RNA sequence: CGUCGCUACUACCGAUUGGAUGGUUUAGUGAGGCCCUCGGAUCGGCCCCGCCGGGGUGCCCUGGCGGAGCGCUG
RNA sequence: CGCCGGGCAGCUUCCGGGAAACCAAAGUCUUUGGGUUCCGGGGGGAGUAUGGUUGCAAAGCUGAAACUUAAAGGAAUUGACGG
RNA sequence: UAGCGUAUAUUAAAGUUGCUGCAGUUAAAAAGCUCGUAGUUGGAUCUUGGGAGCGGGCGUCCCCGCCCUCUCGGCGGGGCCCGAAGCGUUUACUUUGAAAAAAUUAGAGUGUUCAAAGCAGGCCCGAGCCGCCUGGAUACCGCAGCUAGGAAUAAUGGAAUAGGA
RNA sequence: UACCUGGUUGAUCCUGCCAGUAGCAUAUGCUUGUCUCAAAGAUUAAGCCAUGCAUGUCUAAGUACGCACGGCCGGUACAGUGAAACUGCGAAUGGCUCAUUAAAUCAGUUAUGGUUCCUUUGGUCGCUCGCCACUUGGAUAACUGUGGUAAUUCUAGAGCUAAUACAUGCCGACGGGCGCUGACCCCCUUCGCGGGGGGGAUGCGUGCAUUUAUCAGUGGUGACUCUAGAUAACCUCGGGCCGAUCGCACGCCCCCCGUGGCGGCGACGACCCAUUCGAACGUCUGCCCUAUCAACUUUCGAUGGUAGUCGCCGUGCCUACCAUGGUGACCACGGGUGACGGGGAAUCAGGGUUCGAUUCCGGAGAGGGAGCCUGAGAAACGGCUACCACAUCCAAGGAAGGCAGCA
RNA sequence: AAUGUAGGUAAGGGAAGUCGGCAAGCCGGAUCCGUAACUUCGGGAUAAGGAUUGGCUCUAAGGGCUGGGUCGGUCGCGGCC
């Protein structure tokens, strides 16, 4: 798909796209440069987010949003959302009378960005925390790892 | 609340201020200044509690009204001023110099100095940026913010600023193997050596110290003030050389003390 | 009055919340500026700290970039083409952060012609003789002919541009925002923006 | 053990489209503030200039009455 | 005539348990923890009232409270009594 | 005993709410029976023993030493060494450290005349002491979050159309 | 101190509850000599309140021509003490109460690289080439005088008078530099052309802050669309800064001379930056009872996307256009609470069970709602406006209220 | 003119008229909400109740037909591979 399907015009803010073509410059065919940055903290930026077209302002690699905060994990339960997905965290909570524990789960709506197309259902997104996205949206996947996948039969 | 506070309950006070409970319901209150209220020492409870040379507040707003208080080189009538750490107190009239440094037990200890050092003074710099027409500039753990330093200095390193100038005279490097003092946690007060420092991204970092004795500790990187290159301290150490003892050979101490005494 | 607070909002899970204060006045809103085109009008609101915000209530000049060019000069807007968020605010000529716009290109072509000496806009010429043909000659020496003849080679415009200079009128995308800083600044529209933008204004009508 | 008969007490059903007091809301009306577009009761400046005046010499340096320029303006 | 496995049981036993009757499970429980489901909290009021739900109906499932009461019950022993 | 009675809420008694730790044939109690999803729980199996000297005394006790790789070792080219990068899964668990307001709780010191308290105080003064010595500790602070050791137990993965190293 | 006892029977072992027993925490009854601490209108009524007080403030250093006093030392702007008043600052803290409030408040953790911040402290304040400056203009207080009303901390008219109030506005640095534009000129390969550079007359902008757009990559983070540079321009008449301010001792230069120029210590002040006090919304985990509450949310924002509006800022906060999502037996949603949350308190083998209105922290509220002005900070209530409910005075025309502050 | 027959209006009240609301009156279309008891579960139901409705100037959304060639390597300014 082309990535112009919005009433406004969707491009990088940080790359300036009409640079004078002039006799200097064969026209064509020059490729649109692309703005990207490396997030810190270990995390490496996916080649589809180096030299892809997509337009998202709320991409951790290629918009603006800066990651800091809480590093955490969840499993991808909903897909159903433009850009953002529901992953669920499951977790023990200690009741002292019983000397037990509580199996409990936590749904968070994450920013999901183009750049992760193989994205199924069960897999183990690693996200991080961000400004509010939205009402309800804090976090973007930082990392995505299959669940015993890795193969279609 | 609509607005800032500007009271403070006797027993929401600092516990290293040591204010016992009994004399008041309202602690101080510092004013805004170079150091935060949680580590401040206002000259009130200064010169009323640790000195002694005032009985009441009344008092010692007279002493500091008579402009005898010079914290720094410069005369403070504020009654309530937050001294905070390594300021210099001087006083004139009595003809002795103070500088504020936290004892082995995290509180700030009355320690005397000769005028010739109480005349510079160290700061640990918190940030360096640079600013218009590419001015480089150093701000201190105080409120202290300086222009032109030396390009070497990095930040978190300590600087020698000499008082009546406000200029740079040398710096000691955080680097490994440099002596230095807690300034918050647990761990107040405690005079060691840099040792290690393992830094964790988005998060703080945890530096080593081992002191004179051995005993080996660790604490945020934001706690730390370098005070010595290598292991010479650049300033006059309290009783007791920052190390901390435990309370089982605290005891035997004080039982050698009252048998000499006595 | 108008108020921005969060808890007056249903929880995640669709539950309804209810207030544990009243309205503070931190969380306030203030009725849109809505930005027309006219004489200047500009009203001062104090904000929170005290600071000032200028609500432009008319514009009709900007100060707008060609940027290609580099290029940056304070015209004067026309009218409202195209916006993005509601076809009412093209309908009602509203300046918003946005809207794309239609601005004189008078200064832009003066720059042109003052820097290149190529003849942008004009149809058939000796139309302004006492000034065009001065500034084609100049009579100039032969190191200023050898700047402008060296500058000529770049002198490329896009057609599109052409045909707007033709007309005599860019269109420009507004960046500032008026209603907060009570300006209209912006950028010349141009490239691939420039033809999305162009379509979907003949998409709307034509 | 149960019905029946008498006396207490406690609840239940029950016509009465029962009654009362709270709470939450649809709709209608809607004070007041704030914002926007007008509005212009008044208060000022310049153009003052019916004039005496006038000095570098009818050509005013203006020291006041005065009409009012019946405009430009805040 | 024997052996093995899975059953329905029986006799016997100071295995042990239990208030005991009895139970090789109702044992391996103050020397208390193999996994897991349902479920009881003095007797009545009461499986009642009301609401919900199922049913053609009869009724089924879920299910109180006010109030009342010092016992109601279980297993055994001795006696009395037995058409 | 200058205090004692009564009413009421609540705690212990109550192993009569039972996680520790109750019961369910007959006392109140296991659904008429079976299937069955959530929930809970899940068999065995992958490194053990051989080493040297400090050694819970090889004193055949054993403080204990154990007989990951690759990058400039910061004492373009030395053995005089220790720093830049990753962890040949991801976790739960355990230990350590940091950071965790004070008061209250425990608890160190201190003859408040004793104590509940408080955070004070004590030494000489021969009278000149034109003043000396101190204290205002420490512990705990669940759960969640952070850091560094351990790898038994528990879960979870790696190479099967090899799309493996 | 890891504890039991009486009561079902003719009697016995049990189950099982009833009653006893001990503590603390409210009330109450009786009694009460000393002394040291010490809770105290929370429970019902966050019900209603007479009266009185509870927030005002001046240094040498903003403005004194009050006679209200007073040195005069006597020919003088102002000695000095100073009422009143203008100005500045504070009144947004403190104190009270616990009605609302069930992922809400709150606790621990973490972020603001998504914001603002009075004051204090430290930077910065000749960085800008551009007929008063030896100091510009008008008004108003306080004050005199004339009144109105029954009333009020109500005010009108008239006449004066000041500023660190309110406005206006230079000089100085200032000599120039820099970047574009470049008249022309000179040296040049010289040669008949092209030439490679040097100057430069005349013009236009130059600093910080703001708002855009573009280029390059002095310091810094784990990670900037960071900071700092360079360019093109902007820079809002309800419009940023680039001092028309006040005390204290008083001295230096005198060629030019002879009245001018220099001076120290402060105070006040500022656009901006930093710091301090914070504040605001965020991240993760955590709350009692209830299913005779199992499906909720979504027209009228519910979940997300794009572009905006508004806000101090991030965000459905709101709007437009799209998508159809989002949460639930791991208890959503609804309801109840005699629920403010926590630090903590009672009880005490261990485990627990109850209680925390109450002096510390955080939140909320000021009869019930709602809307605002000022200010850095309030949706303030010992501030205002309106409605409702109570309620005061009244000459019936009006006027004035808020004890969940101390009594 | 009366009285009638057919049709209207009427202040304030609103069935007090009458055997009796007889007669008349009210309501009414469409769109958007929202709808109870009871029930043979189909209904009740246009329940009840409320809002909107003109003119003018626009803005969106909902369709159908054709044609998309890389070319003279050529002659049936055109045709086969
Ligand atoms: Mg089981
Ligand atoms: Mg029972
Ligand atoms: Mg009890
Ligand atoms: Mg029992
Ligand atoms: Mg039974
Ligand atoms: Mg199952
Ligand atoms: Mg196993
Ligand atoms: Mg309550
Ligand atoms: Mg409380
Ligand atoms: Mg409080
Ligand atoms: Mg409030
Ligand atoms: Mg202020
Ligand atoms: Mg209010
Ligand atoms: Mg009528
Ligand atoms: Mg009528
Ligand atoms: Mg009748
Ligand atoms: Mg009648
Ligand atoms: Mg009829
Ligand atoms: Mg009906
Ligand atoms: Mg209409």
């Amino acid at each position: 798909a082309d990535i112009q399907t919005e009433r406004a015009y969707q491009k990088q803010p940080t790359i300036f796209q009409n640079k004078k073509r002039v006799l200097l410059g064969e026209t064509g065919k020059e490729k649109l440069p692309r703005y990207y940055k490396n997030i810190g903290l270990g995390f490496k930026t996916p080649k589809e987010a180096i030299e892809g077209t997509y337009i998202d302002k709320k991409c951790p690699f290629t918009g603006n949003v800066s990651i800091r905060g809480r590093i955490l994990s969840g499993v991808v339960t909903k897909m159903k959302m433009q850009r953002t997905i529901v992953i669920r965290r499951d977790y023990l909570h200690y009741i002292r009378k019983y000397n037990r524990f509580e199996k409990r789960h936590k749904n968070m709506s994450v920013h999901l960005s183009p750049c992760f197309r193989d994205v199924q259902i069960g897999d183990i997104v690693t996200v991080g925390e961000c400004r509010p996205l939205s009402k309800t949206v804090r976090f973007n996947v930082l990392k995505v790892t299959k669940a015993a996948g890795t193969k279609k039969q | 609340a609509r607005g800032p506070k500007k009271h403070l309950k006797r027993v929401a006070a600092p516990k290293h201020w040591m204010l016992d409970k009994l004399t008041g319901v309202f602690a101080p209150r510092p004013s805004t200044g170079p150091h935060k209220l949680r580590e401040c020492l206002p000259l009130i409870i200064f010169l009323r509690n640790r000195l002694k040379y005032a009985l009441t507040g009344d008092e010692v707003k007279k002493i500091c009204m008579q402009r005898f208080i010079k914290i720094d080189g410069k005369v403070r009538t504020d009654i309530t001023y937050p001294a905070g750490f390594m300021d210099v107190i001087s006083i004139d009239k009595t003809g002795e110099n103070f500088r504020l440094i936290y004892d082995t037990k995290g509180r700030f200890a009355v320690h005397r100095i000769t005028p010739e050092e109480a005349k510079y003074k160290l700061c640990k710099v918190r940030k360096i940026f640079v600013g218009t027409k590419g001015i480089p500039h150093l701000v201190t753990h105080d409120a202290r913010t300086i222009r032109y330093p030396d390009p070497l200095i990095k930040v978190n390193d300590t600087i020698q600023i000499d008082l009546e100038t406000g200029k740079i005279t040398d710096f000691i490097k955080f680097d490994t193997g440099n002596l230095c003092m807690v300034t918050g946690g647990a761990n107040l007060g405690r005079i060691g050596v840099i040792t290690n420092r393992e830094r964790h991204p988005g998060s703080f970092d945890v530096v080593h110290v081992k002191d004179a004795n051995g005993n080996s500790f660790a604490t945020r990187l934001s706690n730390i003030f370098v005070i010595g290159k290598g292991n010479k301290p650049w300033i006059s150490l309290p009783r007791g050389k920052g190390i901390r003892l435990t309370i089982a050979e605290e005891r035997d101490k004080r039982l050698a003390a009252k048998q000499s005494s006595g | 009055g108008i108020s921005r607070d969060n808890w007056h909002k249903r929880r995640k899970t669709g539950g309804k919340r209810k207030p544990y204060h009243k309205k503070r006045k931190y969380e306030l809103g203030r009725p849109a500026a809505n930005t027309k085109i006219g004489p200047r009008r500009i009203h001062t609101v104090r904000v929170r700290g005290g600071n000032k915000k200028y609500r432009a209530l008319r514009l009709d000049v900007g100060n707008f970039s060609w940027g290609s060019e580099c290029c940056t000069r304070k015209t004067r807007i026309i009218d409202v083409v195209y916006n993005a968020s509601n076809n009412e605010l093209v309908r009602t000529k509203t300046l918003v952060k946005n809207c794309i716009v239609l601005i004189d290109s008078t200064p832009y072509r003066q720059w042109y012609e003052s820097h290149y000496a190529l003849p942008l806009g004009r149809k058939k010429g000796a139309k302004l003789t006492p000034e065009e043909e001065e500034i084609l000659n100049k009579k100039r020496s032969k190191k200023i002919q050898k700047k402008y003849d060296e500058r000529k080679k770049n002198a490329k415009i896009s057609s599109l541009l052409e045909e707007q200079f033709q007309q005599g009128k860019l269109l420009a995308c507004i960046a500032s925002r008026p209603g907060q800083c009570g300006r209209a600044d912006g950028y010349v529209l141009e490239g691939k923006e420039l033809e999305f933008y162009l379509r979907k204004i003949k998409a709307r009508k034509g």
